[PDB]
Parts: structure tokens; sequence; C-alpha cells
RNA sequence: UUCAUCUAGACAGCCGGACGGUGGCCAUGGAAGUCGGAAUCCGCUAAGGAGUGUGUAACAACUCACCGGCCGAAUGAACUA
């Protein structure tokens, strides 16, 4: 629309029964943006674009939705086909109600078509299928008339397999069929498309045959049987010379004769067909060769922009009818609350329900209009609105802000239209936020309005790359750039690794490379270098400190005897989730530690500190007998344990599951000789000595990875996992669907490029998600530089600037 | 080998002189499980003996010394055949042998003896099997969450052998178009041969 | 709701693994969970051993029952005193199974088996037991088998 | 040179079968002949390996050992120089 009227879009939008909120989903290169361009052709990242289509009485009555009027407004989202952007298509699906499935006739139903339909049918969206690039089969594959029909049947059957498998058992009849008008065929590039329902109208104006019965006769095993004028339902042998079907002979035949004549330059035959099909010409189209006369005649003979929007208006649901069965799906609250019911009604006078999903940039750094869908009530520019956070719970204090909107705006083709207000059930953006909503959330008015579901998406950030600037002084520009990228792109994840490294996380290599390109040039504006992130390890023991560790103070008046213990993992897991907490009281925390974990009760009471940081998974035990001045050096001992458990003695990493049993202490009588300067160094060296005799080992982080993959591609999961030392844990199958779910332990060390390896091995059908689970102890010695665990230590030391070898137990130990 | 070979001679000799009736059965395309089933049925009543066509002929030709009449057996000993020996009511013995017919599953490469069809039916198979139908070009719809063929398709034409794609779909739907079982070419008893009919 | 017939091998006295039956049963409608305990009800006696279980599913009702199988019956006849799952690899079970038990085992299989007499089935099960690794009457199953051959361990043909 | 097969039909070739107990014992997340360790059984047998390969996530499905149908007189292997 070329600036029809600012009020006119507002006025048409007021009607909530004549509006269609749909998103176009397809495979990566199946022509979805070209079809969308052809839909906006007659109207004079994914920003919503709106379409206006009139209608007449006969075809508006043939609509199974509560509606009144003759004009319709269509809300269109250009969803991305790439699996690396399979999160913003989920954002589109939440904000829309219909799905236009663009399908290739050549490639058929591809992997990403499989994925997007699974997303749409999971979100309870009715799909409508359009088969594009039909011109390619006509000019490249040279299908004559029946091969094209058979390809269409295979395409429709393939889509319905997806639909029948993944359609929830609340609608059932969401299957797609050309006969009902739910499948369209055309060439978006040339701007022509059709539906058999549209074609059934074209012949009715001349034959007078009924249109309701042409649906099941223009498709399938249905033959006109010419020379007899009897619509047979089977070949019958045609008394010899079996004949063609109605689809080929009535729908595809007029198309093919036009193609054959126009492409073969039958200048005497082109006007004959054109005058038969009541087409319109121009003042320069008569002098035209092939490949351009074909485009103009096809767009005029069968306009894609006309067939497609009528396709949306008939079958794609309106907001008022889908929220009926969808409200309980987006609202995690009960089904019996006024706010839940107001969603189903889609009444514009109840409490506000606006789900913000996107932050649309403003060509200004940091303004980021808040794109979303209004669900209940009417939003007004300048009204107090309660913003809710993704983790908001109404019971207690949470991410609730009491700000107001500056301006409600309409999205269009990269222009912003301010309106005073907007009814429920449409697409609206808000100005005055992105200082109050990080990624998503809802905007409400009620005090009992729980935020709706978190808009789960099928992908997750699995590609990890460390980032840092070549220029040291340019650090804050990068972190400013990182924070701006975290809010522009909804699926990118920025955080700090445990080795003090900036990590950018993406869905796949292509999406991550897009975001990293934004960092280098657009967001940060500073040139940075990208490396695999540094894996943070832990240091543990697997023995009992074969001989006692002995260390002397610098003054030699103090000696520490201790030993190391390989603390059980279950006790170690207990500490870090709060079961064994230092701030608990001794002799009670000891009882839980002793009775419920198999430890000795006496050791359980005699706790000095946890390491590192005072609450870590490492322990120091007072195994000493009666001794004079332990209590005055207790503070120094725990400080050294904090030092020793923060920087281990192998390559300087945190200790884990290490217990220090202090067998004996010999201290000088005078406090000035057993001060911190004498005990802190000697305990750390004794701990370092004790660690190095109890078979030191290093622990690597292990990801818990779960992958959803179809049956045909499950083999790639095991092949990559068994090559990357992955340990398969469990398998399962979803009810009715063929989707496998594989749970496995993939070590973080061998976890960079795993998703790229996995996608290639499974043909892109595998969807992995990873989260840190636990630490696994490597069996090989980390002091043997030629061992599998000793190469990590040697590599880490060089990167830190330390020496190549590890200081042996001979250091940190004094001979006595 | 010869001692093993002569042992079969002894077994054949014993049967020939202890079972007045013997059934010459053509065992073409007959599986080994089917053979096991037939022997179980005929157990007690009768004993089935197979062998090498040349081996039995030499055995019979030699045995003619004691038992001349057996000459007439020889000319009909050709092709894949076996001998069911009995002293029982042959008609019942004949019925059991020729009624154990078991429908052999459709197999890729077998010449089709008629026009195999996939008729419009509710196959009952879950929708993840449409590829098999789509492979053969069979139009299908998903009615009641299952594959429903829309229209008659002739999956294999008469004469042309069952292709691998053809067979795979057929074995899913259990449309085995050829059945095999032990057929009888001759009946010998009371020192006389005659056809089963 | 039909004659649909499934054959799953499950460790006795325990519900089958989700990946073992849930994909197969459930496409008809029956939730796996109560089917899972159905095998447990059948397998109580056969607990601790991977026994075959026939499933006669009809009207959302799975008839779970242990299918007599050579390996299963032989081991459960010895009753296999509690086998520590964490004991070691190559779990060994030989004990000493009597001739009375094995011929009784052969009777449960004689229906399905393809032996002529009972002696054929009895030596068959002994061949099965050798693979299982048992000790029939303090003797190798093969030795008993050849003993049956040269008229030493007779078999009641009843 | 030696050892074998062969008119009681050898080798090659074409075609048919290649089973039952049994998903043999196991661990393995899964392993049903075919990732593996150990065990190389019995029945029906003209004959079939607790399986020579393809294949499966595992089944499935092909294939070959083994035996047959055709043919009809020779043939195979390992060595030596
Ligand atoms: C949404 O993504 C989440 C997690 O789901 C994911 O597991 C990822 O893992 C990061 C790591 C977390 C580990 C623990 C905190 C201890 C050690 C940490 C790691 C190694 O150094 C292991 C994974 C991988 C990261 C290193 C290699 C950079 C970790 C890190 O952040 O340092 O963390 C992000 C924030
Ligand atoms: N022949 C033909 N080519 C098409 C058609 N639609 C798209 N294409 C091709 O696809 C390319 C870009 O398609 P596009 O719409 O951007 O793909 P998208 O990623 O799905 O949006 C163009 O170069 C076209 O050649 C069509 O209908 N016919
Ligand atoms: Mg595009
Ligand atoms: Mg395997």
């Amino acid at each position: 629309m070329v600036a029809f009227t600012v009020d006119q879009m507002r006025s048409l939008m007021d009607k909530v029964t004549n509006v269609r909120n749909m998103s176009v989903i397809a495979h990566v290169d199946h022509g979805k943006s070209t079809l969308t361009d052809s839909l906006v052709q007659r109207a004079g990242k994914s920003t919503a674009i709106s379409l206006y289509s009139e209608m007449s009485d006969e075809d508006v009555k043939e609509i199974k939705q509560k509606t009144d009027g003759n004009s319709f407004l269509i809300n269109l989202i250009d969803s991305p086909g790439h699996v690396d952007f399979s999160s913003e298509v989920t954002a589109a699906l939440r904000v829309t109600d219909g799905a236009l499935v663009v399908v290739d006739t050549i490639e058929g139903v591809c992997v990403q078509t499989e994925t997007v339909l699974r997303q749409a049918l999971g979100e309870r969206i009715k799909p409508v299928v359009v088969i594009n690039k039909v011109d390619r089969a006509l000019l490249e594959l040279q299908v004559s008339k029946e091969d094209l029909y058979q390809t269409f049947a295979r395409t429709v059957e393939s889509v319905n397999v997806i639909v029948s498998t993944y359609a929830d058992e609340v609608l059932g009849d969401v299957q797609v069929y050309p006969a009902r008008g739910t499948v369209a065929f055309g060439s978006g590039l040339h701007g022509w498309a059709f539906t058999i329902r549209q074609f059934a109208t074209r012949y009715a104006k001349k034959f007078g045959v009924d249109k309701a019965k042409m649906m099941d006769r223009l498709w399938g095993d249905s033959f006109f049987n010419p020379k007899t004028k009897k619509w047979t339902n089977k070949d019958t042998d045609a008394e010899g010379k079996p004949l063609e079907r109605a689809f080929n002979m009535f729908i595809l035949d007029p198309i093919f004769r036009l193609f054959t004549a126009i492409m073969n330059f039958k200048k005497d035959e082109i006007p004959v067909l054109l005058e038969k099909l009541e087409i319109v010409l121009k003042g320069d189209e008569k002098d035209l060769e092939g490949k351009a006369l074909l485009k103009v005649v096809m767009r005029k003979f069968l306009p894609a922009a006309d067939a497609l929007l009528e396709m949306i208006v008939l079958h794609l649901p309106s907001p008022v009818t889908a929220q009926a069965y969808r409200a309980e799906q987006l609202y995690e609250g009960p089904a019996d609350d006024a706010n839940c019911i107001a969603i189903k009604n889609c009444d514009p006078k109840a409490d506000l329900m606006l789900y913000v999903s996107k932050m649309v940039p403003t060509s200004d750094k940091g303004r980021f209009y808040a794109f979303g869908r209004v669900f209940a009530g009417t939003v007004k520019s300048g009204q107090k609105v309660r913003i809710q956070g993704p983790n908001y719970v109404p019971g207690k204090k949470d991410d609730l802000f009491i700000k107001a909107i500056q301006r409600v705006v309409l999205m269009m083709g990269r222009f912003v239209e301010p309106i005073d207000d907007c009814p429920a059930g449409n697409i609206i953006g808000l100005v005055g936020i992105d200082q109050f909503l990080l990624k998503t959330g809802t905007l409400t008015t009620s005090e009992t309005a729980h935020n709706m579901k978190v808009m789960k998406f099928s992908v997750s950030p699995v590609v990890q790359v460390a980032v840092e600037v070549k220029n040291a002084n340019d650090l804050p520009k990068l972190v400013e750039g990182l924070k701006r990228l975290s809010k522009s792109d909804p699926c990118v994840l920025t955080y700090m690794s445990e080795s003090g490294e900036h990590i950018v996380a993406g869905t796949g290599e292509l999406h991550l490379e897009i975001c990293l390109q934004d960092l280098e040039h657009d967001h940060a504006g500073v040139p940075l270098k990208i490396s695999p992130p540094v894996v943070a390890y832990r240091e543990t023991v697997e023995s009992e400190s074969s001989q006692t560790a002995l260390s002397k103070s610098p003054n030699k008046h103090n000696r520490i005897y201790l030993k190391a213990e390989p603390i059980d993992e279950e006790v170690s897991l207990a500490i870090e989730n709060g079961i064994i907490n230092p701030r608990d009281d001794f002799k009670a925390r000891a009882r839980i530690m002793a009775d419920d974990y198999g430890w000795d009760v006496t050791d359980a009471r005699k706790i000095w500190c946890f390491g590192p940081d005072g609450n870590g998974p490492n322990l120091v035990i007072d195994q000493t007998k009666a001794v004079q001045y332990l209590h005055e050096i207790k503070d120094s001992v725990v400080a050294a344990f904090q030092w020793a458990t923060k920087e281990g003695p192998i390559f300087g990493e945190e200790m884990r599951s290490v217990r220090v049993n202090i067998l004996d202490v010999t201290l000088h009588a005078d406090a000035i000789h057993r001060g911190g300067g004498q005990i802190i160094p000697t305990m750390r060296r004794a701990t370092y000595a004790g660690f190095l005799l109890a078979d030191p080992k290093i622990q690597e982080p292990v990801f818990l990875v779960e992958i959803q993959c179809p049956e045909q591609a499950v083999g790639g999961i095991y092949s990559v996992l068994n090559k990357k030392r992955g340990q398969v844990v469990s398998e399962e199958q979803r009810p009715g669907t063929p989707l496998f779910t594989v749970k496995a332990y993939l070590p973080v060390n061998e976890s960079f490029g795993f998703t790229g390896e996995l996608r290639q091995a499974t043909g892109g059908q595998a969807f992995p998600q990873m989260v840190f689970d636990h630490w696994s102890t490597l069996g090989s010695d980390p002091l043997d530089p030629t061992s599998k665990a000793g190469e990590i230590v040697l590599a880490a030391r060089k990167r830190h600037g330390m020496k190549e070898e590890v200081p042996g137990w001979q250091e940190y130990y004094d001979k006595l | 080998i010869r001692e093993k070979k002569a042992e079969y001679f002894a077994k054949l000799r014993e049967y020939l002189e202890e079972y007045k009736s013997l059934f010459v059965v053509g065992v073409d395309n007959v599986s080994s499980q089917q053979m096991h089933e037939v022997r179980k049925e005929l157990r007690g009543r009768a004993v089935v003996l197979m062998g090498k066509n040349t081996m039995v002929r030499r055995a019979i030709r030699g045995f003619l010394s004691d038992l001349p009449d057996f000459e007439k057996l020889l000319p009909f000993v050709k092709g894949n055949v076996g001998f069911v020996f009995t002293n029982e009511p042959l008609t019942e013995i004949k019925n059991v042998i020729v009624s154990n017919r078991v429908a052999a599953p459709a197999r890729a490469g077998a010449v089709a003896p008629e026009d195999i069809w996939v008729r419009a039916v509710n196959t009952g198979m879950e929708p993840g099997k449409t590829s098999f139908f789509q492979a053969l070009g069979v139009p299908t719809k998903i009615a009641r969450g299952t594959i429903e063929i829309v229209s008659d398709v002739k999956v294999v034409d008469a004469g042309n052998k069952v292709g691998q794609s053809e067979a795979s779909l057929l074995n899913l739907l259990n449309i085995s178009p050829f059945t095999f079982g032990l057929t009888v070419v001759q009946v010998y008893d009371n020192g006389q041969v005659f056809p089963s009919s | 709701n039909e004659v649909k017939y499934l054959y799953l091998r499950a460790v006795g006295g325990e519900v089958g693994a989700s990946a073992a039956l849930a994909p197969k049963i459930g496409p008809l409608g029956l939730s796996p969970k109560k089917v899972g305990e159905d095998i447990a009800k059948a397998t109580k006696e056969f607990k601790g051993i991977k026994v075959t279980v026939q499933l006669k599913i009809q009207n959302r009702q799975a008839a779970a029952s242990v299918v007599p199988s050579a390996s299963s019956l032989v081991i459960t006849a010895l009753k296999e005193p509690p086998r520590d799952r964490k004991k070691d690899k190559n779990v060994k079970h030989s004990g000493n199974i009597q001739l009375d038990e094995i011929i009784e085992i052969a009777r449960q299989m004689r229906d399905k088996s393809f032996g002529r007499t009972l002696a054929s089935v009895t030596k068959e099960i002994l061949g099965t037991a050798q693979s299982v690794g048992c000790r029939v009457d303090f003797k190798n199953p093969h030795d008993i088998i050849e003993g049956i051959n040269a008229g030493e361990i007779e078999i009641p043909e009843n």
C-alpha cells in the first residue's frame, strides 16, 4: 500500500474477523521471498509486511470462519529457511496464525521443509501449501503433462505425511489437499500461480458445470472421457487408447500449449490461444520474443498475486478462531482464569496481553522497537502497562516494570506508522521499551496476568567461539558490541567462560559467522580475532598420597604433615548444589555428611574450610591428634587452602574432589614465628606436595547432549559421537512420530565443530543441544607430556606463559 | 564319501522293499521350512526321502536285481523330485502332501505369473511408509492416520519379473502372488505307477 | 483390537525398557506404562532373566505371557540363585540341572519343536544348554547327548 | 611335484532351497549369524555356519558356505623352475 491513509490501515485493522496473520515458511532456496515479493507486487531478518485483498460475496461466504465484510488484511512474515535461523521462524510462528508452505516441484519436500512444518504443527498452525518453480519442471526437466501431475501428487502426499504425523489430536483435519483448495501451483519468479478451485471457476463461466463437484474431479483419478462426455473415475481402458485425467487435460494442458507455442516461436499460434483465454495486451508486448512474452502472458493469464491471497482468505484461520484452541497452549497458567478466557475471546476490551518477541533496530544504536502480537485488550499510545520478564512469577517480586508506552506503531516495508491505538489480535510494535525487556516477555494491565509461554524453539546455541580484540585498549567497545548483538539477534548468546573468555554462541556455523561479522564491522566496529574457547579443567587425585607430604616453614619452626583423598563424586556434587553448605552449623551438617554419604562422622565434624573461595568442592580435614596451637593457625591454613585450590600445582587450575587430611603439625611456641607469613606458604606447599603423590589427574567438563533426529539419520549420531569420544546413554522415540532422541555424554574438549560434523553426517536433520553436566577424570597421567592428559597440561602451560615441565613432588616437599 | 554314498543306497533299498506305496513329489520352489512341516504332518504315517536324481536312478537300476518291477520308477525321476513312502490310505496321504501349500512371500527377481495389483484398501500401516508407495507411484491418502491407496495400480505386469522396489512394497502389504507346495507327478503302489488324478 | 502379535525379550520381573516396546505399542493407542507392568505380572517366576513375552493385544488390552524358550526355561529351572548384575563380565551359570528337568523342558517345547520322538527334543535342549553353559547330571550336555545315542540315557516316549 | 574331486555325474555356468530350537551364553545404550569375548550344540534333514559377506540404531531384507534342478567328461588346489 502506497500510503493509502494512516487511519485506513487503523480502521481496517479494527476488524478482527477479516484479518490474516500468517508467516511464509519454506526450504532455504524454494522461492519464498520471491513469492512474497509477488504478493506485494500489486501493493504498489523478518519485518512484518501487510497485504490488502478485496473479495466478492460468493467466495467470502465459502469461508469456515466467523467473518463479516468483503475486504481482508493479511499480515505476512518472511521467515528464514536456514536451520541456523530456526529460532526466528519460531518467533514468527508465535506472532502469526497461518503458514504458507512454499514447496519446490523439482527438489520436492526437503529437510528444512520437514523442520518448519514440524514447528508450525507443534504450534497448532494450519498450513497451506504452494508448489513453486513449476516453470522449472516445464523448461528444465521437460515433464510433458503426466510427470508434472505425478510430482504434484508426490509433493502433496509427502506434505501430508508431515501433517498426519505432527498435527495435534485437537484438529485432525488440517491435512493439505489441492481438491479443497489448500494446495496451489505456480511459478513465483514469473509471477503466475493457480489453484484448482480458481480453475474450476474459470470453466464454470463457459461450461456452466457445478464448482463444488469440480473439486474432486479436477484432481485424482478422474477422467473426462472425451467423445462421450462422461466423467469416469478410472481409466477403464477407454475401450482402448487409455485417456488422460482432468487435471492434465483441463488445468495443465492449457498451460503447456501456451508454453510450447510461445517457447517454440509459433507467432501465428500465440495470438490464437491468447484471444481464446481473454487476456489483455499492451502497446509494446506484441513485439516480444520468448522468455518474456511467456512471463507477461502467464502473470496475466493466471496471476499469482490473485490466487495466493484468495488462498489465504479462504483457508487460513482468523485470530478469533485459532486462539480458541491455542490459548491453553501459549498460557502456562490455568485454563479457568479471566486472562486465559480473554485470550480465547480475542475481545479488545479486556486486560492487555501483548507478547513482545522481537527488537527491531531503528538505524539508531539502542532504540530497538518492541515487535509483538496483541492478544487481549486494546493498546493505547501513552498508557501505563505492566511489563513482565521471562522468569516473572506474580506471587513475589520479579521482573515487573511499571513503565508506559510512548508510541504504538505499525510495521510495514521498512517504514514505521504511528497510530493512537490498536485492537486485539493483530501485529503491533511499541516505542519506549528495550530498556525494560531484554529478549522477550509480555505487556499487560491486570494484576493476575501471568506471562505466557517462553516461546520454545527447536534450536539452541551449540557453536562456541572465544572472542577478544587484538587491540587491548578496545575491550569496552567489544563488550558494548557484544551487548548490542545479544539484543539485536534473538538466538545469539554472549557470556563469559570460566577461563575469563568472551564467548559468542550461535545455532550453527553460518549463523555464528553472521553474528561475528556483525561484531567486526557493524556492532563493535573494532577488529577482533576468533579462536576456539579455552576449556577449563579441574585437578583431582586418584590415590592416598603414597607417602606423607612434609613441608617446612621458611623459618623451619613449623612443619605440616598431610595427605590427599579422592573425595567421592556424589559428595562433591552435593556440596555445589547446597546440600553441604559451609554456612550450615557443624555437628549437624556433619551428620548429613556422615549418615547420608558414608563418610566418617568424626572427620565430618572436624571441618576447617571448603576450597576454593570458601565454598568449593574441596575439603581440608583436621586429622591431627592433640597439639598445642592449631586454633591460632587455623585462619592461615584455610587461606592457603583457598590459594591451593584456586591455582592447582599441575597447570594452575582449580582443584576438585580433593581432600587434605592434616595428620600432624609442629608449631613454634611463640606466635611471631607461626604467623601467616610462615604457615600460609608452608601449607600450600604441603598441599602441593600432598597432591603430587596421590596420583594427580585432571578432570574435563562433559556436555550432556540431546539430539532429535529422524530414523533415517540416526546413524550419523553414533558415528560422530564414537569418533569424538561420545558416550551414548539412552534412546527414546516420541509417540507416533519417527523422531529419535539420543542422550549422550560428549566431552567439551571434543565438542568444537561437533554440530558442524553432526549436521553433515546426518544430512542436517539432527538438532543437537548441549549443556554442561559433569567432570570426568582422565585415566592417563597429566605429568607424562606424551599422554592424552599430559598434552593438555603442556599446552595449557605454554598458553599461560608457565614453563613446559611440571614442578615435581621433590619441590614442595622437605626431606624429613 | 563312497561309504556315505552307499549308506543312502541302504536307506533307499530298505524303503523300497518296506513301503508298497511311494509318492513322487515335485518340490520346485519349495522352502525347507515347508519341507519340515510336511514331514511333521506325515510323521508316523509316512517317511519322505529326497536325493540326487542320478543317485536314485543308479540305486534303482541296481536294485532291479531283487526287485525288477521298480524299472518303471526311473523314467519319471527327473527334475526336482522326492519320494514319500507310505503304507497308508494314499488319498489322505496325497491330500496332506498337496494341501500343506504355503504362500511364499513375494521375492525380487521372480517372474510374475499374473498381473499383481495393489487395490485401494486401508493398509493399516503408519504414515512413515508412504515412501514405499511413492516409490511405486501408487497414489495414497492418509485416512484415519493410516495409508489408504486412492486408486488401483498394477504394481507388476504379467511376465516382467518383480523388481526390488516392487517386492519391498508387496512384502509390506502381504500381497504374495505365488504359492508353492509339494506337487505330485506320479503314484507308485502295488508295483504299478499312475498319476495322482 | 485385532490379532496383532508381538514378541519382545525382556529381563523378567521388570517393566520393559521404554525404547523396547513404547515405539511398537502405542501406535495403536495403548499407553506403554500399564503394558510394562503386564510383562512383570507374567515374568514373576522368570525374574532376572531375559525371557520372551508374547503380546496378544486387543481392545487396548495386551495379553502378556512368557513364551517358553530353551535358554529361558533351562536357566529358570535351575532357578539361578541371585545373580549379581555388577559381579563381573561374562556372567557364568552352570549349576547342575537334572535329567528330569530337561525332559520336562522338552515337553513344553515338543509342541513347537520339530523332533520325531521325545529323545530328539531332549538332546535338542541339551544342545541349547551347552550354549547356555550348564552341567546336566554333572556331565557335559554333549556327553549325555551321545549317551542317549548309544542307548544309555533313555527317554520316555510319552 | 604332490594332494584331491569325478558317469554312485566332477569344475564352470543358469535356476531352486539355505531351515527349527534360537533373540544360543553373555556383557552392550542398542548387537536378533554378521562391534566384540568364550562356546562351535542338537533336531529336520538332499542340505544349511550358533553363520562367508552386503545391510540395520537393532530388527528386517539380499548373499554365500551346504544340498539340489540342468548339462555331460574330465576338473581343482598348493607348489617347483
Ligand atoms: C546456554 O549455554 C550455556 C550452557 O548450556 C553451555 O553448557 C555452556 O557451557 C559453557 C561451559 C560451562 C562449564 C562449567 C561452568 C565449568 C567449566 C565450563 C566450560 C569450560 O570451561 C564447560 C562449558 C563449555 C565452556 C567453555 C568450553 C567455553 C564452559 C565455560 O563457560 O567456561 O554454558 C553456556 C552459558
Ligand atoms: N525458475 C524459477 N526460479 C525461482 C522461482 N522462485 C525462486 N527462484 C529462484 O530462486 C532464487 C532466489 O529465490 P528466493 O525467493 O530469494 O529464495 P528464498 O530464500 O526462499 O526466498 C532466484 O535466483 C530464482 O532463480 C520460480 O518460481 N521459478
Ligand atoms: Mg530470502
Ligand atoms: Mg550389528
